Parts: C-alpha cells; structure tokens; sequence
C-alpha cells in the first residue's frame, strides 16, 4: 500500500549499505517500524489489504455461523491473546458442543483494555471485547476513525503483530468459507 | 479417549478400480489416507537416459521428459533403497538394488513410416518391465531416421516429480442420508413434483408409477449440488427435504493406473502411516523418562 | 538429528508446545483430531508458520489429571493401533474375493 | 507436438488411446460419443483428446 | 437462583422470513409483570414464530448454588447443573440506561457475544442487575 | 506452487490448477470469462441421457443466452450456474460455500523471471 | 431480414467487423472497451504457441515454441471459414476462483506443481 504496485509484473530496486552509518541510520527513521504515520494525510499508513478487508467485513456481518470448539482452538495460534469464553452453551436440543460467535472471533487482535467507540456503526469496544455492530464497513479501512490509529494512539509496539495477525487468522478463516464468483452472481436474479 | 473401530464393506473390486466403504470414522482418517496414497507410495519411473544417437524430429530433451512418465510396473517398490540410501554402485548401471536398466534401439529402413511403441523398451531385469491396446507412441520416424538410447529408473516418492505417483484420482464423498418429509408430501400437486423431479441434475429422486409418491432411488449420486433444497424453498412448501452429511461412513473410488494393484495401494499406504508415525514417539521418549 | 523436540512453556502451567521437523499436514491434522477425541485435553492444533520450510507446531494445554508429555504417547498408539484393525479387516476382505 | 502421455491433471494414462480414437472418429460417430467407448467419465482426460492438435503429420513431410 | 423470570409472548419480527441466514429480532412482551424484551435469535437452529409461550431466566451462574463464578472456558459435567432449559446463551452487561415520560421507560442493555437485547420495563424489577457483570440467558419453549 | 494433495478436491477427482484471485473481477471488469467456462464445460462433460443439440460456437457478436448455457449443463449432473461443492485439501472437511469451475484458455507471455534478474 | 420487406442489402457475418487477432476472441463485446484492446494487440503478439515448421532453416534470435499446444475448446466462426488452427496459442487449465491463503493477493495466480511436471505450459 505505501508502493501502491500490485503483483502483475512490476519490479523493485534494491540499495544495500555498506557503512555503518548508512546502517545504523536505515532502521531508525527509513525503517517501517518508525514511519507509521502517513504525514500527508495525518493517518495510519498500512492499513488492511483486499482480502483480510473482506474477512473482516464477513465475520462481522455473516453472524449465523456456529464454530465449535475443534475449530476454534487452531485458530488462536495465530493470536498471540488467549480464547474468549463461550457466548452460546447450548443454541439448539440437537446440539450439545458449545459453539462460539463470529464476532466473539474477532477479539482476538484487540488487547485487554482496548476502548474504542464509533457512532455511525455503533460498534463499542470495551476491555477487548467489540459487543455491537449494525451495517457498517467504514470503520475497518483508510477512513477518519478506525481500530488501526487507536491501536497505533493505544500502545504503538505491537501493531505490527497485530495486522499480521489480522491476516494469518483471517485467511485461514476465508479458507474455511470460500468466497468465489459464480454466473448466479453476474446474473442477481 | 482410547482408539476406534472402523468397519469396512467392499462393493466392487478389480484391477485398478477398488471401491470400499469406510464407516465408524471422522473425516481425518480418509483425508491423511487419500493424501498418502497420492503422493507418498513409492513407485519406480525412468529417471536418467543417456541418448546416443538421436536423427528424429523431436528434440533430445523433449524424449527425456515422456519417457518418464511411462507407468513401469512395481512389485518390489517398498523393498529396494534409494538413490541417495544406496551410497553404492556409484551410480550409472543395473546396481540390481537401487536401480534398473533400459535399451531402446530402432531404425526405420522400409518405405512406410513406423513409429516406436513402449512395448519396444528391453530391460536386463524382467520384473521392472513398461505396462501394456497398441501402447505409448514415442516417435515417428522417416525412412533414415534412427533412434538408440538407455535409460535408467529408479525407485523415488512421488511427493518430488508427478511420474512417481500410482494414483491418478483417488476421492471420497460424505455419503449423505436423506429424508422427506411425508406429512407436507400430498401439499403439492402432480404438476409441482413432476417440477420438482426435473430441477434435480443427478438422478436422485424417482417416482413411484402406481401411486405418484416421491421415491428415494440410488441416493449416493446426489454429489451435493444445492439444487433440490433450493427448489422447494422458493415454492409453496418450505423445509420439505433435508439433506444433512454423515460425520462417518464414507466411500472411497480409488485408480491404480495400471503401475501397482489397486489391492496393494491402500495395503501400502497404511503400512506407510505406522511408520510415519513411529520415528516421532521414538525420538520423543528420553524427554518423558 | 533431534527430529522432535521439547518446549514447555512457562506462563501457562501444565502446557507444553510439540514441534517435529520434515512433516507435512498429514500427521498435524491426524493427531489433533485424535487429541481432540480425548477428554483431558482441552486444547489441540496445528500451524504451519512457513511452508517453505517444513515443520508442524503443535501446541496441547492439558488439565492437572495428566501431564502434557504422558497425552501424546496415547494419541499416538491410538493410531498405531487403530491401523492395525483396519489392516487386519482389509487383509480379510480381499480374500474374500 | 504429440499427444501427451499422461493426463496434465488428473494423471491417467492417455498416450495409447489415440490411434484407437481417430479409428473410432474415421465413422460416423460424434466426438462426445467416441469418448464415452473409452471408458472416460470426467471431463478433465476428455479436453485431451478432445482439443489436440496433430502437428506430426505436417513436421513428418520434411 | 434465578435473579429474574418472565413468561413472554411473540409479537413481531423484523425479517419476518425464513432461512435468511441472518439473526431475527423477535420482539415480546410479557402480561404479568409489564416487560418488553428484544432478544436476537436466529429461527434456522431454533424455530420461532408469531405468537407462542416461552419462558426466561437470569442466573448470575449455573453451579446450582455450588459455585459463585462460572470458572473455565469449557465446563464439564460436575455436581448435576443447570440443564433443564433448552437454550442456554451467556453475555456482559454493558449499558444501564433510563429515560423519562413514563414510569415503565428503564431500559437494560446486554450483550450475549455479538447480539443484543433490550429489557425495557419499570426500575423495580431490573434493580438487581449491575454494570459489567457476568449473566446468562436460561430460555426454553413450552 | 502448491502441491496437490493441498488443494482443495472434488468429489469426482479433478483438481484446479490454477487459482485466480474473484477480487479481480469487478475492477477490470472482464465478464465473459466465466461464460467461456461454463461453455467449455458443457461441452467437455458427457451427457447421461444427445450430442448434437448443444452449442459450442461462441461467436462474438452472435453470442448465445445465459439462459442456454444454464440448460445445457443443467443436462448432464453439474449445477445451472457452473459451480460445484468442493472439500478441503488440509483439512478435509467441507465448505460453506461452492467455487466456480470452468477450463478457460490461458496463454503464457514471453517476460520470464531470469531475463529481468540485474 | 425475413420480417421486413424493406431491405435492400444485408451483412454477411456480424463477427466480421473486427480483426484477426479480435474476432476470434470469444464474447468479444462482453468484454471491457478497455479490456479486448488490452489483449488484441497487446497479448497475442507476445504469446508462446506454434512456431515454424521447419526449425532448420530459420534461424533468428529468441525463437520460443511450446511443446504441447492446444487449440480451445469452442469454434468460433471467424475461425472455421478460416480453416486454421494456428491463431490459438496457450493451453487449456480448469481454473478456479477461490481465496487461496493469500498467496493470489493483488492479481496474482497460484498454480499446481504436479501439473507443471506433467507437460503443461511447458516451452
Ligand atoms: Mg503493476
Ligand atoms: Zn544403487
Ligand atoms: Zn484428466
């Protein structure tokens, strides 16, 4: 996003340093763990890319997929947080497992004291737990008030464990679903 | 906490064409099978050749890439080393324990063009010998054109190069169970099921000609295609056919190319799989005593 | 040399994170679902951090009944042995025919 | 060039039905039904015989 | 025990559909205490529909007065608990509302996971719940 | 490059392979691709039953319905749409969601990767 | 032209209003505007197929040939009153679209690798 190339063909120039002052100084303010304020903007600079966007989106939106307990324990490896408690214990007489909830999926990236609040979602964040979400997207990408700067205004430390995160989970996540373009959708009928 | 039984029922069984069952089991067990069998069985292929004199229209480069995917027969597979196991021999010749030799010689004098066929391939071992029809087509050659050259196979997994694997489509499918419900039957008219029976792609729902009942015939080819339950969800009768997968009971359709038996591809596979899995508890013993 | 090896973590008591090397997902996916059968294993799973090597992580977090080296002999007998039965009833059925 | 020995997917052996393939379409048979005689039920080993060129016949003149 | 319990009535819902893959927002009344609930639930895994009877409870736990917290994250079978209903949920409390105008308008905000639930009613009954606190939703259909 | 044992599978036995990614779709807005593949497919799967019926022209100003590629694959056991449930290579378990499938024509270019390597 | 009695002249084809390289690919006009002439005469011209015949008379630089090419599974009809099969370059794949773990992020493709070592795309 900050070389705004994608991957049909385009190249990269590479410069090696050799001195120790060209070497010193390339991880202290060229390095990406110091520019992560985009200054022509005053915002976030990485900001999520096409596919962990739409996986975010869709564990947000979907909320009628039931994960157990066998599927759920995989994916909080690639969370360096531990495993929320069960919302639902028993969602049906047939069933006997307690499932979790898409949403409660989604607090594995969020650190223990996180307070965020967006109004025109209304999705509140308290003590690392998002609660609420009504028809909203605008609160994940480049927009005025997202997770991503108050997570960089939070602690600014960690943020690039928390993208990788958000998106060696949230693929594994995709892969379990499937998200593919059929003649039914060019047809919307 | 302790270990399963799984049960097994054989319907067909012949060369190359083994079905089975595989009840009393979770989806981990023919998937980490199917995953062996396709990739992981050794078998032998032609591996190095040493060409001649090579006159025919093909290039000398293009001959090395198919005559190694011809299907060799293997009956000593699991017996015989590797190339890097066996630090004998030093290579290049019939070791007679890591790899086999081959002669093709031909020439074409006569007026009509003949072409060379895998059944033309001499080995000085006449247990490792190219399966055979007419049979593989190599070259065609004109009237002085000659080809001569000796290839070596050796024994290899097919986890590295696509011409050591023995199983070309080796599946299993969930075996469904389905029901219909017989109290929202006598809802829909004649017209509607006979509607409801021509939206199915496979043929999965019949009909009974002296009652006009919806009948479940051969329900193991409905192969998941959504278009049955979606068809009574946009009509008068909402939830009249549930179909739900089975966590057991799978069937397998495996294929054996021809290379291996079909009986010995599976019997190989999990003769594979208790000694994948004895290396590990092995090696992870002196740190619990 | 040392195809498995050991770390017990510290933060969590008794939880312990096995790692073998040169394996694929055809033993990381049949173990979990095997530890997954138990009933004193309350946390079982595979990852693959980087597929160009070739090394399973595979992390089991246990109750105080048993500790978390004692559950993985028993996960793995339990498929050494279950492939012997399904043998034993393959080598019937083929002569069968 | 040739027909392939092997199916580029799927992996079953087609290099021998080739010959059997033009000797059952020199009839009166259509190309979805010569197919079905040799024993082919995925579309995967059918797009091989189905779409090939034979560029050996026109590389043998010369 | 059971710190509040009800017996509601369906009234409307939102979607007003069926195998929507979405959540509905069935809302109930009750006819003996004054109630309003607004409870989420989807009707594919547990079918609801316009008018029918159901009770709920409120329990701060389910140890059967054996145990003043919930404990782990997957609880086994210990000491014969809380199982007599059929849908079972678990949720922070995170608002505590009013309003004015009427003297039935406290409102009681939850959360079970990523749902919601409104408990509009008079403060009398509601006045035994907290801010930030551990509840769970006892449900079953008669 | 993944192996093949790692995609995911289907019930008769193909394999994709080669994965693109649907984003692309309706940025470069390219439809008729998924035409071509639902055409192709039609007329390389075999019909259980009629082989003279079905079109296989593509004529690109002539170009035939969506609602006559949807019935002639509708007559041989595969969905009106062209997708088809697929499994899981990893894992092993089904997927919530059915994936596209079609043999397009795919050309490969001449900008390699070792004659831009400085 | 059978409705009305009003016509005086008709066309012989519709497909044949554009180019060589444009009227045999198939759905032409469903297509972008911008999208077949980014492959008309941008992807065509510099895509291995078919070579000449006779390799041992011609002898120029980067001359690529591929080893299995194969013509498409349609037959247009700019292509059969042609009667060549030599316009066609590439081979068939059974693609598929899915998110596959990342790896085909910003139009990029993850391909087979027990494909590759059975002949295709091989040149
Ligand atoms: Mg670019
Ligand atoms: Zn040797
Ligand atoms: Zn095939």
């Amino acid at each position: 996003l900050p070389f705004r190339g994608d991957f049909d063909g385009d190249c990269l120039h590479g410069y090696v340093p050799q001195s120790i002052q060209a070497k010193v100084e390339l991880d202290e303010l060229v390095a990406l763990d110091k520019q992560l304020i985009n200054r022509q903007n005053g915002r976030n600079l990485l900001s999520l890319g096409q596919d962990s966007l739409t996986a975010a989106y869709l564990v947000n939106v979907e909320k009628n997929c039931y994960l157990n307990r066998a599927q759920m324990q995989q994916l909080q490896m690639y969370c360096p947080f531990q495993l929320p408690p069960p919302a639902i214990i028993k969602a049906s007489p047939s069933s006997t497992e307690p499932q979790w909830t898409g949403m409660q999926l989604f607090g594995m990236l969020f650190p223990p004291g996180f307070d965020y609040t967006y109004p025109l979602n209304n999705v509140v964040v308290s003590n690392g737990e998002l609660l609420s979400f009504s028809e909203g997207s605008a609160w994940l990408r480049d927009g005025e008030g997202n997770f991503i700067e108050r997570l960089l205004k939070h602690d600014k430390g960690k943020v690039l464990d928390i993208i990788y995160s958000a998106q060696e989970m949230l693929s594994q996540w995709l892969l379990m679903r499937g998200l593919s373009v059929s003649l039914a959708d060019l047809y919307l009928s | 906490t302790y270990q399963r039984f799984p049960k097994i029922k054989i319907r067909e069984l012949k060369d190359d064409y083994a079905k089975f069952e595989l009840r009393e089991t979770d989806v981990s067990m023919a998937n980490a099978l199917r995953r062996v069998m396709i990739s992981e069985v050794p078998t032998v292929a032609i591996d190095l050749v040493e060409i001649e004199v090579n006159s025919s229209v093909l290039n000398d480069e293009f001959i090395a890439h198919r005559l190694g995917l011809i299907p060799l027969t293997s009956e000593r597979a699991m017996s015989m080393r590797f190339s890097r196991d066996c630090d004998a021999c030093d290579g290049d010749g019939q070791c007679e324990f890591c790899s086999v030799e081959f002669r093709l010689s031909s020439k074409c004098v006569t007026d009509q063009t003949l072409d060379v066929t895998s059944r033309d391939l001499y080995s000085a071992d006449p247990t490792v010998t190219p399966v055979d029809h007419k049979g593989i087509i190599i070259v065609k050659l004109r009237r002085g054109q000659e080809l001569k050259l000796r290839a070596i196979a050796r024994k290899g997994i097919g986890k590295d190069h696509a011409k050591w694997s023995p199983a070309a489509t080796v599946t299993f499918m969930y075996e469904p169970d389905i029901i219909i419900n017989e109290d929202m039957m006598d809802t829909l008219s004649d017209e509607e099921k006979i509607d409801l029976i021509e939206s199915s792609p496979t043929k999965v729902f019949g009909m009974d000609p002296v009652t006009r009942q919806v009948v479940v015939v051969d329900p193991e080819a409905y192969t998941y295609d959504e278009e049955v339950i979606k068809k009574a969800e946009a009509m008068g009768k909402p939830g009249l056919i549930e179909i739900s997968p089975k966590d057991d009971s799978f069937i397998f359709t495996v294929e054996s190319t021809g290379a291996v038996k079909a009986s010995q591809l599976v019997l190989n596979a999990i003769d594979l799989l208790k000694q994948k899995l004895d290396a590990v508890r092995l090696s992870d013993d002196t740190v619990e005593a | 040399t040392k195809k498995v090896s050991y770390d017990r973590d510290t933060k969590i008591i008794n939880a312990a994170s096995f790692t073998v090397e040169r394996e694929d997902h055809t033993i990381g996916n049949i173990v979990r679902m095997q530890l997954h059968r138990d009933e004193n294993v309350l946390f079982a799973g595979y990852q693959l951090p980087h597929p160009l090597k070739y090394k399973i992580i595979v992390r089991i977090h246990t109750t105080s009944q048993s500790s978390p080296m004692q559950a993985y002999n028993q996960a793995i007998n339990d498929l050494d042995k279950e492939l012997d039965y399904l043998k034993n009833q393959f080598e019937a059925e083929v002569a069968k025919f | 060039m040739i027909i392939p020995v092997r199916c580029f997917t799927c992996g079953k052996v087609i290099g021998n039905k080739w010959d059997q393939y033009l000797d059952l379409l020199q009839l009166d048979y259509t190309e979805g039904d010569a197919l079905d005689a040799l024993q082919l039920v995925r579309y995967c080993c059918r797009r091989m015989l189905m779409t090939h060129v034979d560029l050996i016949e026109k590389l043998l003149n010369y | 025990i059971i710190m509040f319990e009800d017996i509601f009535v369906v009234d409307k819902l939102d979607p007003d559909g069926k195998k929507f893959d979405k959540v509905t927002r069935v809302e109930a009344r009750s006819h003996n205490l004054e109630m309003f609930m607004h409870l989420d639930v989807n009707t594919e895994v547990y079918p609801l529909a316009v008018g029918d009877k159901f009770t709920l409870a409120m329990a701060p736990t389910l140890n059967l007065d054996g145990t003043p917290d919930t404990g782990y994250f997957t609880p086994g079978a210990k000491k014969t608990l809380a199982d007599k209903y059929e849908y079972i949920m678990h949720g922070k409390l995170y608002k505590i509302s009013e309003r004015d105008g009427k003297t039935p308008k406290a409102e009681l905000y939850v959360s079970f996971g990523g749902l919601l639930m409104l408990l509009q009613g008079d403060p009398a009954h509601i006045s035994h719940f907290e801010l930030d606190q551990r509840l769970f939703l006892l449900m079953r259909k008669l | 490059l993944e192996e093949q044992q790692n995609f995911p599978f289907t019930i008769q036995g193909i394999v994709p392979d080669i994965v693109i990614n649907p984003h692309a779709f309706p940025s470069r807005q390219t439809p008729g691709q998924l035409l071509e593949a639902a055409l192709s497919k039609g007329i390389a799967c075999p019909i259980q039953k009629a082989y003279t019926k079905l079109t296989r022209h593509a004529t690109p100003f002539s170009t035939p319905g969506v609602t006559e590629i949807t019935e002639q694959l509708h007559r041989a056991g595969f969905s009106r749409w062209g997708n088809e449930r697929v499994y899981n290579g990893r894992s092993g378990e089904m997927m919530r969601s059915m994936i596209f499938m079609g043999p397009t024509f795919y050309q490969r270019l001449v900008h390699m990767s070792e004659d831009k390597v400085k | 032209l059978k409705e009305p009695k009003i016509y005086t002249h008709c066309e012989l084809d519709l497909s044949f209003l554009l180019g060589v390289s444009c009227a045999v690919v198939p759905f032409a006009n469903h297509d972008h505007g911008r999208r077949v002439l980014y492959q008309s005469q941008k992807h065509c011209q510099q895509a291995i197929g078919f070579s000449s015949t006779n390799p041992n008379i011609r002898c120029d630089t980067l001359s690529q040939q591929l080893f299995y090419p194969q013509k498409p599974l349609f037959k247009t009809l700019a292509s059969e009153c042609l009667k060549k099969e030599v316009l066609f370059n590439g081979q068939n794949a059974i693609v598929a679209v899915n998110v596959h773990l990342g790896y085909n992020q910003e139009d990029s493709i993850v391909m087979n690798k027990a494909s590759l070592e059975r002949g295709m795309f091989r040149s």
